[PDB]
């Protein structure tokens, strides 16, 4: 129950 | 209630000025789904840092793996309550145009281009 999500480098090369 | 009936004016602007300290070249996005759709899911989360140089494409691209849509389904993004960027454009120049007077950038998505 932590507000702030960042997105991980697995997560942002993933999309590409 | 959305993200900005919940917390105060107050509060947000010290929110983004506290995550700034830590992460000075990371956009603070809130990312919330159009009060109106009902295809696509309400996320887990609404409070977002995402890096500078990650573009729309990307991030809708992250987005849409998060929520698990199938190829088909359709998925826009509008900024600020009006603007739909070419998604070529990295997240640092939307949050130069468009952030609010709080210092968060507001999106919400939906599966229509209208809204
Ligand atoms: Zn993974
Ligand atoms: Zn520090
Ligand atoms: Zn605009
Ligand atoms: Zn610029």
């Amino acid at each position: 129950e932590d507000d702030w999500t960042e997105f991980s480098s697995e997560e942002i090369r993933e999309a590409r | 209630k959305t993200f900005k009936q919940r917390r105060s004016f107050e509060q947000r602007v010290e929110d983004v000025r506290l995550i700034r300290e830590q992460h000075p070249t990371k956009i603070p996005v809130i990312i919330e789904r159009y009060k109106g759709e009902k295809q696509l899911p309400v996320l887990d989360k609404t409070k977002f840092l995402v890096p500078d140089h990650v573009n729309m494409s990307e991030l809708i691209k992250i987005i849409r793996r998060r929520l698990q849509l199938n190829a088909n389904q359709a998925f826009f993004l509008l900024v600020n309550g009006h603007s739909m960027v070419s998604v070529s454009t990295p997240i640092s120049e939307v949050y130069e145009s468009e952030r609010d007077e709080d210092g968060f950038l507001y999106m919400v998505y939906a599966s229509q281009e209208t809204f």
